[PDB]
RNA sequence: AAACUCCAGUUGACACAAAAUAGACUACGAAAGUGGCUUUAACAUAUCUGAACACACAAUAGCUAAGACCCAAACUGGGAUUAGAUACCCCACUAUGCUUAGCCCUAAACCUCAACAGUUAAAUCAACAAAACUGCUCGCCAGAACACUACGAGCCACAGCUUAAAACUCAAA
């Protein structure tokens, strides 16, 4: 899928989230998944340049209050 | 200070001394451990032969030369003849894979000399002369 | 670009005119080609 | 349907592993580097199972060592004692 | 011959433990392949025999490593029976 | 030669005995076979070849401890094939 | 092409070393060479004893002469390096910089 | 190989079964089973997965049908006359939870 | 036991010989072959197939001249051996293995797979070897033995190498 690319960058940049996956919950949302949704919303409501989208998504998540250690 | 397995080098100064002398001044015991005979020669650092003893010189004859006991006797004889010339510490240089490779060093130690280093100098050609054909026994 | 680089480099070549000066300068100089590599792939210069 | 998979190269593909000397130039004059791949006690060149180098760089190191040895830059029968305290990169232990 | 002496194949004795030094030298010579070279150089090995021996040794190493890998992989399954009785 | 398939599938006698005894002692003098075996310092008494040359019996001196004897026995049976290969490779 | 001459010279005093270096470079130019640089690696103990010109050497001075010469000069120069009595060992190789540093993607 | 037409794809080296096809296949299988049960046919469940032997035997007992979750001896079906009796009735339908 | 004692050990000087480790690599070359270092030349063909004989090459052994000679070694001597010894172990030393210029042209010269192009659907498929085939071309084969033979012909070969039958005989091979 398209988001896989984003996911890869996330898992290479911010690493695997300290929070544990819960695959029993049908509607679980990982930190990477929240990152992907914010990335897609920013893409659809703005321009398309991968790096600015990445940094802006990081800024927006930190604004919401999600910890992201590089 | 951590013990160094590697020998000292003549250039770089080192604090290792044996009876006040440095490494490159200790006498050298050259052991040749052949298949049928063993020969021990003690020389000084400046290559002065001090003592010599082989299994044939200690009375052992024919197949009895190539045994551990004979090499031990040769080592003891060389150790005595070198002790009579002021040798205590020695550097052992062994050559060959005969039965007396280690028995000579037992004899040398049992004769009173102290071994401070063991060196192997067995001739290993990088494919020079052609060896003989395998025996068809 | 290569020709221009060669042009700039030729000015420092040894010639029969500057043989003495360059020889003495070399005798008053030392270069080291030795360097080591770590398990992590990092160069360790002397 | 917009939810169907699309064709692309594996984005999670981990980059291929590289040897410690990948991208670096091996000179026959750099005796310090070449001495890291020979036996301290015999000077024998270590194989790739010990050095961990790739085949290309293993060949480069071998040719450089032989060239240095025959041109009078490196000893053959042992490793130069000046390089005995250099970093250890070879997977071998004599328990010395 | 032309090399400095007491550097190659040289081991220092610690606390007079000559036996340990000799055994360490033996280990060094064995793991560097010098002992095998000396033993093999007593008699001439014909080139075809040498080639066959090297091929056999290489393929034996490969086969043994593969079998060991298979056994280690299937050893994870060896445990107490979780569905005993059924 | 499909190695994967292969692996998947008297006066003379006295001289041979003496030669094999010397060769086996020489092999045991070093870690050439294995470091573990080298540690145990196994000593051989004699080597006897069967009259049909079907097996080589190497008589090794036993110690007084029983656990040491058992360990030596185990390593020896585990290393016999390697000794045979080494002996045949050295062209003894 | 571009060549590097590795020179192991006798362990001499400064004037003799300078004269020998001048003689070597003059021979190079006489054979048609354009010398780029003369580089000193230092005086050091040889890795082994070298017997040259009926004299045994344990130490020597290491020098590097980078130059451009015709393909025919090399052999001729080698002959000259065989006759000079102050050179322990002279060897001409293709300059290492000319070889291309091919890039690698890693172990397959 | 013969499972390929039923595979939606491979997700990071793990095959995924196409559930749209599974729905139709299950519909046909369940319809066949129901029709055979309506006709009073003998149904024998079979499975060698030891984790589910108890569950499958309980299910077979509950629905009034038969189960064989144990070691399958040679000749249960092709030699039933010698092994059960000359007038034994063989199953009319066999259901594999593990093939 | 013979042999050497102009012997043996350390040290120093010192090949027309063959090339530890790397190489657990699997590369170059038409094959044969090629694994010490440097340098110079240098690895044909923008369809494919295309020869016992045409044109160029061919491991090891062997033969001409010259040369070198550490080690190894057919033969040749000597030492030790039962009861017809050990052909086999030991010592000494030849042709030969090496170089230069010519011959000879044979190998389990084998991946025992003829060269190019294509396919993996079939029934996969006598057996084994090495999964089964298709298209196209050249070479070769039609029971065994006689016979890697005789004769003819050709060849730096003079017994050699290539090509290669027939008569009698058998029911098999
Ligand atoms: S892996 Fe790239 S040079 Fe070795
Ligand atoms: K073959
Ligand atoms: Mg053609
Ligand atoms: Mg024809
Ligand atoms: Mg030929
Ligand atoms: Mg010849
Ligand atoms: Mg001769
Ligand atoms: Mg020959
Ligand atoms: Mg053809
Ligand atoms: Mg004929």
């Amino acid at each position: 899928y398209h988001e896989d690319r984003i996911r890869a960058k996330f898992y290479s940049v911010y690493g695997s989230g300290q929070r544990a996956f819960d695959l029993f919950n049908p509607n679980f949302k990982s930190t990477c998944q929240r990152f992907v949704e914010k990335y897609t919303e920013l893409q659809k409501l703005g321009e398309t340049d991968e790096e600015k989208l990445f940094v802006e998504t990081g800024k927006a998540l930190l604004a919401e209050g999600v910890i992201l250690r590089r | 200070t951590k013990f160094s397995i590697y020998p000292p080098i003549p250039g770089e100064e080192s604090s290792l001394r044996w009876a006040g002398k440095k490494f490159e001044e200790i006498p050298i015991a050259h052991i040749k451990a052949s298949h049928n005979n063993t020969q021990i020669q003690v020389v000084s650092a400046s290559n002065e032969p001090l003592a010599f003893a082989s299994c044939g010189t200690e009375g052992f004859r024919n197949a009895k030369k190539g045994t551990g006991i004979a090499a031990q006797t040769a080592g003891i004889a060389a150790a005595a003849r070198a002790k009579q010339k002021g040798v205590i510490h020695i550097r052992v240089v062994v050559k060959g894979l005969g039965p007396g490779r280690l028995s000579a060093m037992h004899g040398l130690i049992m004769g009173g000399l102290e071994v401070i280093s063991i060196t192997d100098n067995t001739p290993i050609p990088h494919n020079g002369c052609r060896p003989r054909k395998a025996r068809k026994l | 670009r290569e020709v221009l680089q060669l042009q700039e480099e030729v000015k420092n070549f040894i010639t029969r005119e500057n043989l003495e000066a360059r020889v003495e300068a070399a005798l008053d100089s030392r270069k080291n080609y030795n360097w080591a590599i770590t398990r992590e792939g990092l160069v360790v210069r002397p | 349907n917009e939810d169907l998979p699309i064709s692309m190269e594996n984005p999670y593909k981990e980059p291929l592993k590289k040897c410690i000397l990948c991208g670096k130039h091996v000179d026959y004059k750099n005796v310090q580097l070449l001495s890291q791949f020979v036996s301290p006690f015999t000077g024998c060149i270590y194989g790739r199972h010990i050095t961990g180098l790739c085949g290309k760089k293993q060949k480069e190191i071998t040719k450089a060592i032989k060239r240095a040895q025959i041109m009078g830059f490196m000893p053959v029968t042992y490793k130069d004692p000046a390089y005995l305290k250099d970093p250890k990169v070879c997977n071998i232990r004599y328990r010395e | 011959a032309k090399h400095l002496k007491f550097i190659a194949r040289t081991v220092m004795v610690q606390e007079g433990n000559v036996e340990s030094a000799y055994r360490t030298l033996n280990r060094i010579l064995t793991m560097d392949g010098l002992i095998e070279d000396i033993k093999h150089r007593r008699y001439y090995e014909k080139p075809c025999r040498r080639r066959q021996r090297e091929s056999y040794e290489r393929c034996r190493r490969i086969y043994n490593m593969e079998m060991a890998r298979k056994i280690n992989f299937l050893m994870r399954k060896n445990r107490a029976d979780p569905w005993q009785g059924c | 030669k499909n190695w994967l398939k292969k692996f998947a599938s008297h006066a003379r006698l006295r001289a041979l005995n003496g030669l094999l005894y010397k060769a086996l002692t020489d092999l045991l003098c070093t870690p050439e076979v294995s470091q573990e075996l080298y540690d145990l310092n196994v000593e051989l008494s004699k080597v006897s070849l069967t009259p049909d040359f079907s097996a080589c019996r190497a008589y090794w001196k036993t110690t007084l401890s029983a656990e040491q004897n058992a360990h030596m026995e185990a390593v020896l049976q585990r290393s016999a094939a390697h000794m045979r290969h080494l002996l045949m490779s050295q062209q003894t | 092409p571009r060549y590097e001459l590795a020179l192991i010279l006798k362990a001499m005093q400064r004037p003799e070393t300078a004269a020998t270096l001048k003689r070597t470079i003059e021979a190079l130019m006489d054979r048609g060479a354009i010398v780029r640089d003369l580089e000193n690696l230092g005086e050091r103990a040889l890795p082994y004893r070298i017997s040259a010109h009926s004299q045994q050497h344990n130490r020597g001075g290491y020098f590097l002469v980078d130059f451009y010469a015709p393909t025919a000069a090399v052999e001729s120069m080698v002959e000259h390096l065989s006759r000079d009595i102050d050179v322990i060992r002279g060897n001409i190789v293709k300059h290492p910089l000319t070889q291309e540093l091919k890039e690698c993607e890693g172990i397959v | 190989r013969f499972m390929e037409p039923y595979i939606f794809g491979s997700r990071l080296d793990h095959d995924i079964i196409d559930l749209e096809q599974t729905a139709t296949h299950l519909q046909l299988a369940l319809n066949f089973t129901a029709h055979m049960a309506y006709r009073k046919g003998i149904i024998l469940f079979i499975s060698r997965n030891r984790q589910f032997s108890y569950l499958i035997e309980n299910m077979a007992r509950d629905c009034g049908e038969y189960a064989h979750t144990r070691y399958f001896r040679g000749g249960m079906l092709t030699n039933a006359r010698l092994l059960f009796g000359p007038t034994v009735r063989l199953p009319d339908l066999i259901i594999f939870l593990h093939t």
